[PDB]
RNA sequence: CUCUGGCAUGCUAACUAGUUACGCGGCCGGUCGGCGUAACUUCUUAGAGGGACAAGUGGCGUUCAGCCACGCGAGACUGAGCAAUAACAGGUCUGUGAUGCCCUUAGAUGUCCGGGGCUGCACGCGCGCCACAAUGGGCGGAUCAACGUGUCCUGCGCCGACAGGCGCGGGUAACCCGUUGAACCCCGCCCGUGAUGGGGACCGAUUGAAACUAUUUCCCGAG
């Protein structure tokens, strides 16, 4: 069995690959898992805006979605190749395993 | 004197210098005269009760 | 043939768990009579005095909490064992009496039957809190 | 009632009798609430009463302990004079060497002109503390 | 802070006599310390003469003998 | 069924004061277990009014920022407080708590302005009595070897028959008579 | 160990470790501050018996635990005197001696997860005093 | 408008999240725990899509704009973000291979060596810590979080009283720390017309190449 996982940054663009992967895997008659919603981790970093000392102490919230999502597979893997070069888009990276 | 009581029949508007006092208007329940208006302080509705402790003055803001 | 109703208070969920016995009232095991804030004694039989003795005899129910704190907890105990005893009565018994177990808890108060959503809004920069401001 | 002691002579020093014993006995310099009770638990003596309910024995079987706690079963880094830099050994002063061996230390700072012996000449903060705003 | 016979006995006849037996209404009336006015009011609990209605961690009532 | 506290009611003890009867939350529509619910009284304008005394009092002692946020501190007090009054006075510990409310709501009181007293809101009498009440136990025993739960009984018995020791009675003559210097 | 007073089961419990005097019972550590973040000695005479029946309730509650998670649960709030009070954990050597004088009871077992569930023996004595403290009231 | 939070027992899925059903673990089959792959998702996570608009009633209103009180209801609803025409001589040349000019430019207006620069007769801000034990300190119970981080976080076993130390391990993470056993709080005892058990001021280990002018930490004393 081969798990791979879909660790993006876009939301919009994490569940089209990911839809598009299973479609594309459940058409060749083979036992896909679902897709598990791993948590998402947000990256907070709370600078200071102004570059010096004057001002009223205002602080700038920044923040980073990283959304993951797995996806299992039991097949051979010479079925696995050509599918995972028909659902990669900028944005998310593939794990195979 | 004797005591009198009576109850809030209607709420005019907010007065005093910070807007504190509510003036409202009273009526006797035992007796029925003396329909003056009073300034109270605080939270006050209509149906509330007010044991007027003297029945003379009406001391508009 | 069983129903599992959450109560959240704060941040504790408490899922109570229905089964039928013959007098038992116990919370992660414990019993329900002896938890640590003895204080709060009344709140865990605040749905015993009320509902009916002998119409909470031949209940067993066991609710897991987790989260919030010691008062949160306590609040959402009563939670769980009040709805998931209406959904009790009105999944496997009739409404007539599921909605007159209804009436007597809301008319004594509604928080024992609805969530309160409140929670801890974020803080902001600039003071010690959420509104103050040092 | 009788037996019952208001004053309680230890180390030539006043103790109330009124109040319990583990705490009146702190009464003495030296002794503070962590050894006034070790030297109690290791004696046979009842914490749990007033300092003139003890007898005449039992007063003079605690200054026996703490003038000697190391021949008690008790460790050395329990003590107050904990490897001394003239002698190395470990005792307990009370309210009679605490004001004396905690002022020869000092002057041997005084004596060597060190930075930490000057200040206490000084009267200011010898801990890095910033005597700025502090110390009026 | 155990005073003479006078006030022990004094103790054994009077305050389970109050209303309110407590060892902080009993210290004022016969400056007793906050202790021994707790500890000596247990032998009176042990005796019948009182009885105890509440004993919490930082709270002791006592009534009348009753 | 009489939905007590476990230990007292309010039955043949209701109020004797025809004033303050909607703001004084006795009766089993408000009557409760423990004076705890937690049910969001401070939302709406008079929505504070429909929590029952007992509860209110309990906000209330809950003071002085050390003790606050602590309100299973202050139930056992104003627990023990109504067993205290119970014992040094044979009525009823709910009898002489409404008693003592209603003998310390100021009824007049000088509003400054610009110096002016006519009257006091019957809302304002009750959140000012149960504040002179918890704060006439708050200050009356600090160094004192009377517990607080002790020291709120004794400002209930000598507020029933108006005894003029309480703090809070103190407070409520001393409102009375300069509201009567502006008036 | 449920369905009875927590606090009177482990009041009870100590009597029992107390009159089978099989404990270890160190030398020194039961006569010196329990935790850092104390202040003096435990007032209690056997308070290493106190904290031996509060250990394997904690044991008989949660399992794999270890000496370095049992300090966690008897933690506490340090006072720093000026500055802020924190939280701190117990004593590791008070938890390392208590956990191996059960051992020698045959109530705790090894493992390389780390003080595992009570042994049959261990569970066994437990309820037999929450049944006698029930019994009481 | 955007991200948040409050609910949705309706849906899409979860051995990197769990409950629930009966079987080997002790007690009195009941009653409580640990160990294994059967059903699906209340609890957990995150995707889609709903839900709340002054919509309903009453009252007050150019009977418009709306406002107020009642219901029903997860709310009659809130907390961020982005934020105009512009202005100030209000800060930033010490945030930049942002920069003009000027000064200084090889006895140097880049470093660096142990470092000196952590500095007091009184006034000032903000902030932590209790006092004026009595609602508190203590001691022993008992019992509940959450965001966030982790190549460093830390789990077990030897041993110190504490602070530490040694070997063996997991985790680049919903996988290990971790079920984050958080404090206050809850319960039992002790203390008590007192500068008291109140107040904690001032007088052996660890980090690194190196703490003297205590880096921190702990012990006793210290009040």
């Amino acid at each position: 069995r081969i798990r791979i996982t879909l660790t993006s940054r876009n939301v919009k663009s994490l569940e089209k690959v990911c839809a598009d992967l299973i479609r594309g895997a459940k058409e060749k008659s083979l036992k896909v898992k679902g897709p598990v919603r791993m948590p998402t981790k947000t990256l907070r970093i709370t600078t200071r805006k102004t570059p010096c000392g004057e001002g009223s102490k205002t602080w700038d919230r920044f923040q980073m979605r990283i959304h993951k999502r797995l996806i299992d597979l039991h097949s051979p893997s010479e079925i696995v190749k050509q599918i995972t070069s028909i659902s990669i888009e900028p944005g998310v990276e593939v794990e195979v395993t | 004197q004797p005591i009198k009581l009576a109850r809030v029949t209607k709420v005019l508007g907010r007065t005093g210098s910070q807007g504190q006092c509510t003036q409202v208007r009273v009526e006797f329940m035992d007796d029925s005269n003396r329909s003056i208006i009073r300034n109270v302080k605080g939270p006050v509705r209509e149906g509330d009760v007010l044991t007027l402790l003297e029945s003379e003055r009406e001391a508009r803001r | 043939q069983s129903v599992q109703v959450f109560g959240r208070k704060k941040t504790a969920t408490a899922v109570a768990h229905c089964k039928r016995g013959n007098g038992l009232i116990k919370v992660n095991g414990r019993p329900l009579e002896m938890i640590e804030p003895v204080t709060l004694q009344y709140k865990l039989l605040e749905p015993l005095l009320l509902l009916g003795k002998e119409r909470f005899a031949g209940v067993d129910i066991r609710v897991r909490v987790k989260g919030g704190g010691h008062v949160a907890q306590v609040y959402a105990i009563r939670q769980a064992i009040s709805k998931a005893l209406v959904a009790y009565y009105q999944k496997y018994v009739d409404e007539a009496s599921k909605k007159e177990i209804k009436d007597i808890l809301i008319q004594y108060d509604r928080t024992l039957l609805v969530a309160d959503p409140r929670r801890c809004e974020s803080k902001k920069f600039g003071g010690p809190g959420a509104r103050a401001r040092y | 009632p009788e037996k019952f002691q208001h004053i309680l002579r230890v180390l030539n020093t006043n103790i109330d009798g009124r109040r319990k014993i583990a705490f009146a006995i702190t009464a003495i310099k030296g002794v503070g609430r962590r050894y006034a009770h070790v030297v109690l638990r290791k004696a046979d003596i009842d914490l749990n009463k007033r300092a003139g309910e003890l007898t005449e024995d039992e007063v003079e079987r605690v200054v026996t302990i703490m003038q000697n706690p190391r021949q008690y079963k008790i460790p050395d880094w329990f003590l107050n004079r904990q490897k001394d830099i003239k002698d190395g050994k470990y005792s307990q002063v009370l309210a009679n060497g605490l004001d004396n061996k905690l002022r020869e230390d000092l002057e041997r700072l005084k004596k060597i002109r060190a930075h930490r012996g000057l200040r206490h000449f000084w009267g200011l903060r010898v801990r890095g503390q910033h005597t700025k705003t502090t110390g009026r | 802070v155990l005073f003479d016979k006078a006030t022990y006995d004094k103790l054994y006849k009077e305050v389970p006599n109050y209303k309110l037996i407590t060892p902080a209404v009993v210290s004022e009336r016969l400056k007793i310390r906050g202790s021994l006015a707790r500890a000596a009011l247990q032998e009176l609990l042990g005796k019948g003469l009182i009885k105890l209605v509440s004993k919490h961690r930082a709270q002791v009532i006592y009534t009348r003998n009753t | 069924e009489i939905k007590l506290f476990g230990k007292w009611s309010t039955d043949d003890v209701q109020i004797n004061d025809i004033s303050l009867q909607d703001y004084i939350a006795v009766k089993e529509k408000y009557a409760k277990y423990l004076p705890h619910s937690s049910g969001r009284y401070a939302a709406k304008r008079f929505r504070k009014a429909q929590c029952p005394i007992v509860e209110r009092v309990t906000n209330s002692m809950m003071m002085h920022g050390r003790n606050n946020g602590k309100k299973l501190l202050t139930v056992r007090i104003v627990k023990h407080a109504f067993e205290i009054i119970h014992l040094l006075t044979g009525e009823n510990p709910l009898q002489i708590l409404v008693n003592a409310i209603i003998n310390s709501g100021p009824r007049e009181d000088s509003t400054r302005i610009g110096r002016q007293a006519v009257d006091v809101s019957p809302l304002r009498r009750v959140n000012q009595a149960i504040w002179l009440l918890c704060t006439g136990a708050r200050e009356a025993a600090f160094r004192n070897i009377k517990t607080i739960a002790e020291c709120l009984a004794d400002e209930l018995i000598n507020a029933a028959k108006g005894s003029s020791n309480s703090y809070a009675i103190k407070k409520k003559d001393e409102l009375e008579r300069v509201a009567k210097s502006n008036r | 160990v449920k369905d009875v007073n927590q606090q009177e089961f482990v009041r009870a419990l100590a009597a029992f470790l107390k009159k089978s005097g099989k404990l270890k019972v160190p030398d020194w550590v039961d006569i010196v501050k329990l935790a850092k973040h104390k202040e003096l000695a435990p007032c209690d005479e056997n308070w290493f018996y106190i904290r031996a029946a509060s250990t394997v309730r904690h044991l008989y509650l949660r399992g794999g635990v270890g000496v370095g998670s049992m300090t966690k649960i008897y933690g506490g709030r340090k006072r720093n005197g000026v500055c802020p009070s924190h939280f701190s954990v117990g004593s590791k050597n008070v938890a390392r001696k208590v956990l191996q004088a059960l051992e020698g009871l045959k109530m705790v077992e090894k493992d390389p997860n780390g003080g595992r569930r009570l042994t049959p023996q261990g569970t066994r004595d437990l309820d037999r005093i929450a049944g006698q403290v029930a019994a009481a009231s």
